């Protein structure tokens, strides 16, 4: 009686709620789903939806489901979009080298101390910005030598 | 739903006894067998039709 | 206040002054004007050449 | 034709006067008119004159029967949406709730 | 007496350009007092700061 | 020849400095300076007449190397 | 009542200044302390410290963004040639034709220091000419300008007023700006993106 | 039921047929090209239609490489696969003389069944879709640029053009939906196409790692 009330009949588990977003064009008013949801997958294999032109602004989901090129340039997109609604312009050339240094060893690495980690080599490096001493007893155990490059 | 024994006051469970279901409570021999039919409904609220905003 | 951020990746340096600033447009934008008390104080090495 | 302002003198976007010098004829030219802007304006600025005072920013008889007008207005329509929520059925906007 | 004007456009950013004449006959003038403490004080044995 | 003819603000600025410290360790002239008590002005004359004896070595990323003069690049 | 709620919302920009300095410093320091790594080679191919290429060209075209004229672009056309026909005016020369500035276009874009360039800047370059010699016969056509060069009314002439020579200049400022808006090797390009975001 | 999902079914079988005509594989233009009215000819309805054997394919043959080498397209009906059946797919390809087969489930596949298809033989290459994933073509998609594998003379030139190494090249892992989608191993390179702002390409190169 307390768990029946909330057993799914119809739709997408992962989604909460989608509503029905209208673009008045002047030369024609079209209808497109807003999806308050995570699962990308899902929603372009239901029955009606273009899952040609299906985004996402979860860039797990996208390189998830179409790929790491497909996470780039959602990266770009989002980073360009974020920029702009704030009035203030920047080039594209510098968001793209950021896409791409995080998108470069086939999986989204963020710029946390674990993808910064994962990303470079340098015991320095990852001692200086944080876990000095971890990352220094981990180096000495494996010894790892560091170069000066 | 919630009912309570005039005896001890505590909760009546529905269990199936030798004649007819019986609400019964779990600290006395306290019974009470069901006559005619007992519902409780909760109307809960549905989902509306939300619209084209845009 | 670590070695790494306090005294590795940003160290204090010395032939370095810290003074209010004030306006003059009579200088170019590539000049600055430094007073005659720090000029005296902070020293430039000149190697004595022909 | 036209006249200088932060559109054009300013540093908000390209089409500034001197970005065009920077890219057209080197960077000496530019930080040279640059000086010059900055030596000249200041003399004339001080040889005219430019003051603020009260009567500067104080309104009129137009503007203050203006201003009553449209509070009076807007008082009404604001009393008239009140009244319509609280006493009866108000046109609820798309995507949100009636408050 | 403050007068409410560009001069010398050396008052761009928040900057005031003050009277030369005015700072002479007194106005602004300012004392800044400092104190220098000193303690000679008897120690354990029988001896004293001189 | 592969890499951009232009010489870069970095190839500059450490061309000058070089120069400008050899001046001051007693280096030799080449531009017959006129009053010049700075070694950075002497550099940029030498630079401006083309008459710096420094020939810049650019590496590639994989080891290749190439050799460029001061007068035969390019400068703005 | 005014003034309380205005001391309110000003005390509300202040807290959040308060916060996004903070906020933006670590974001800075974060940002920074992960791409210092990145530089420019002299190959047009930006590497790591490690030797790993991040991408074989920056920007996918290897432009420097500070001297980016347009809007994301190298050039403003537009404004170069009007910046051209105003600094060499040449009135001892006749104006050309549709025709004739395409096919000086085209002689002079085959030479050998324009072989060097990219291949879609040459494209734009294209578009701009026959666009502007589309204007000029759209002009022409309009005003019955013949190409012979007899037209009794001169001025006719000064409406869109072309000159090899101005176009060579054109074509060479273009080439020049190009050549020198590249990203230049040896540039820390991973530190300028960082403060380029951060700030 | 039996409007969407023979809808899916033909979907799927379109999807498929575009993935096999990428990864080279011979095609016709009808089976490329088919309309829903084609497929109903075929099967109109649920139960008339098989998955497990009704759409099974077995003419898919490399036609650019080699006639001889063979390639088949599984459906398995229920909606979680198990060993048995995995190992009844493979005696079947042992018995025809496949080494290449997809695997195109339902709703998943168990984790021991998965361990299974990962060790199953280095000969016999077993590959698992969903049909989920199958509903929608990555390729079409406007975020996903165009991607072409290169053959081993396109590497040298291209190892030989910039002085790199194989391990040089950006990284792109197996498991990427593009790279299953193309079935790309360990050392291939591909070729990628991003369109640009303007009318120009940006050509980049990753290397499966
Ligand atoms: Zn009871």
């Amino acid at each position: 009686k307390e768990d029946l009330p909330k057993v799914v009949v119809q739709g997408i588990p992962e989604v909460s709620r989608a509503v029905i977003h209208i673009d008045e064009q002047s030369g024609k008013e079209k209808y497109k789903l807003l999806v308050e949801g995570d699962n990308l997958r899902a929603v372009m294999a239901t029955h009606g939806v273009k899952g040609t032109r299906t985004t996402s602004n979860n860039t797990y989901e996208v390189e998830k489901t179409l790929g790491i090129e497909a996470a780039r340039t959602t990266i770009i997109n989002e980073i360009q979009y974020t920029m702009v609604n704030h009035g203030m312009s920047i080039d594209r050339r510098h968001v793209m080298l950021l896409s791409d240094l995080m998108t470069y060893k086939g999986e989204v690495l963020g710029i946390t101390r674990f993808g910064l980690a994962k990303m470079k080599e340098s015991v320095l490096m990852l001692a200086s910005f944080e876990k000095t001493a971890d990352h220094l007893f981990d180096a000495a155990y494996f010894g790892q030598k560091d170069s000066v490059c | 739903m919630l009912l309570f024994c005039p005896g001890c006051g505590n909760g009546l469970i529905v269990e199936e006894g030798q004649r007819c279901h019986r609400f019964a409570c779990n600290t006395c021999p306290y019974v009470h067998n069901i006559t005619r039919k007992v519902t409780n409904r909760k109307y809960p609220k549905l989902k509306e039709v939300d619209d084209v905003l845009g | 206040q670590g070695r790494f951020r306090g005294n590795l990746s940003g160290k204090r340096v010395d032939f370095s002054g810290r003074t209010v600033i004030s306006p003059d447009p009579n200088l170019r934008i590539d000049e600055v004007a430094v007073p005659v008390h720090v000029a005296k104080i902070l020293t430039f090495p000149e190697k004595v050449n022909k | 034709s036209g006249s200088m302002d932060k559109g054009t003198l300013g540093s908000g976007s390209k089409n500034n006067i001197f970005y065009i010098l920077l890219r057209d004829w080197g960077q000496n030219e530019a930080a040279d008119a640059m000086s010059r802007l900055a030596r000249l304006a200041p003399v004339y600025l001080s040889n005219r004159g430019f003051s603020i005072g009260i009567g500067d920013v104080t309104p009129g008889q137009g503007l203050l029967k203006a201003k009553y007008e449209l509070l009076n207005a807007g008082y009404k329509k604001c009393d008239e949406y009140i009244e319509a929520l609280n006493t009866g059925k108000l046109q609820q906007q798309p995507g949100c709730t009636a408050e | 007496t403050v007068a409410v004007m560009s001069y010398s456009g050396y008052d761009i950013e928040d900057a005031l350009v003050l009277n030369k004449a005015s700072l002479d006959r007194g106005f602004g003038r300012c004392l800044v007092y400092k104190n220098a403490k000193c303690t000679l004080k008897r120690y354990t044995n029988q001896t004293f700061d001189k | 020849r592969i890499t951009t003819p232009y010489m870069t603000k970095y190839e500059r600025a450490r061309v000058l400095g070089t120069r400008a410290l050899q001046i001051a360790m007693c280096a030799p002239v080449m531009v017959e300076l006129e009053g010049e008590t700075d070694p950075l002005l002497i550099a940029m004359k030498e630079l401006k007449a083309r008459k710096i004896p420094i020939i810049i070595r650019r590496y590639l990323p994989d080891g290749s190397y190439e050799d460029w003069g001061v007068d035969e690049l390019i400068i703005t | 009542t005014e003034f309380f709620f205005h001391t309110m919302a000003g005390r509300e920009g202040l807290v959040d200044t308060a916060v996004k300095t903070a906020e933006t410093g670590y974001m800075q320091r974060r940002l920074v302390k992960s791409l210092e790594d990145l530089c420019s080679q002299y190959d047009l191919t930006v590497r790591s410290s490690t030797g790993d290429i991040i991408q074989f060209i920056y920007g996918g075209d290897g432009l420097d963004p500070a001297a980016m004229e347009g809007k994301d672009e190298p050039l403003e056309f537009k404004r170069v040639l009007d910046n051209i026909k105003a600094v060499f005016p040449c009135p001892s020369e006749p104006a050309l034709s549709k025709n004739e500035l395409i096919l000086t276009t085209e002689s002079i874009m085959k030479k050998s220091e324009f072989l060097c360039c990219q291949d879609s800047f040459l494209q734009e370059i294209k578009k701009f000419i026959k666009g502007v010699s589309e204007k000029i016969k759209k002009t022409r056509d309009k005003y019955g300008i013949n190409d012979n060069g007899t037209t009794e009314p001169r001025v006719l002439y000064q409406l869109d007023r072309i000159t090899p020579t101005q176009v060579e200049k054109f074509l060479e400022t273009c080439r020049d700006k190009y050549m020198r808006a590249q990203m230049e090797p040896g540039s820390a390009v991973g530190a300028l993106c960082a403060q380029s975001i951060g700030e | 039921d039996d409007e969407e999902e023979t809808y899916r079914l033909w979907k799927i079988r379109k999807t498929i047929m575009q993935l096999c005509h990428d990864r080279g594989y011979l095609v016709t233009q009808d089976e490329l090209d088919q309309t829903l009215e084609e497929f109903k000819a075929q099967s109109g309805d649920k139960p008339s239609e098989g998955r497990p054997r009704r759409t099974d394919l077995t003419v898919l043959v490399a036609h650019n490489d080699d006639p001889t080498d063979q390639m088949f397209v599984f459906f398995p009906e229920e909606p979680k696969v198990g060993i048995k059946t995995i190992k009844v797919y493979c005696q079947r390809m042992q018995e025809e003389n496949i080494t290449r087969a997809l695997i195109v489930v339902q709703q998943g596949m168990t984790p021991s069944a998965k361990q299974s298809l990962v060790d199953m033989a280095p000969k016999y290459i077993l590959e698992q879709f969903l049909q989920q994933e199958l509903l929608i073509n990555i390729t079409e998609h406007e975020l996903v640029p165009e991607h072409v594998v290169m053959t081993k003379e396109e590497v040298t030139e291209l190892l030989a053009r910039y002085k790199l190494r194989e391990n040089q090249l950006p990284r792109i892992q197996a498991g990427d939906p593009v790279a299953r989608y193309f079935g790309i191993k360990r050392g291939q390179v591909v070729k990628i196409i991003r369109p640009s702002e303007t009318a120009g390409r940006y050509i980049t190169y990753r290397l499966v790692q």
